[PDB]
């Protein structure tokens, strides 16, 4: 992955 | 709890 | 905040 | 921490 979150 |  | 990111 | 929050 590697961007964040949260979703 | 989501992401990551 | 509370959200997250990263920008 | 702390580019987003
Ligand atoms: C990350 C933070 C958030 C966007 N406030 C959320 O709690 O809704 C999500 C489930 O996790
Ligand atoms: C959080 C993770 C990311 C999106 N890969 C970033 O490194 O670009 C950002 C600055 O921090």
């Amino acid at each position: 992955x590697x961007n964040x979150x949260y979703x | 709890x989501k992401x990551x």
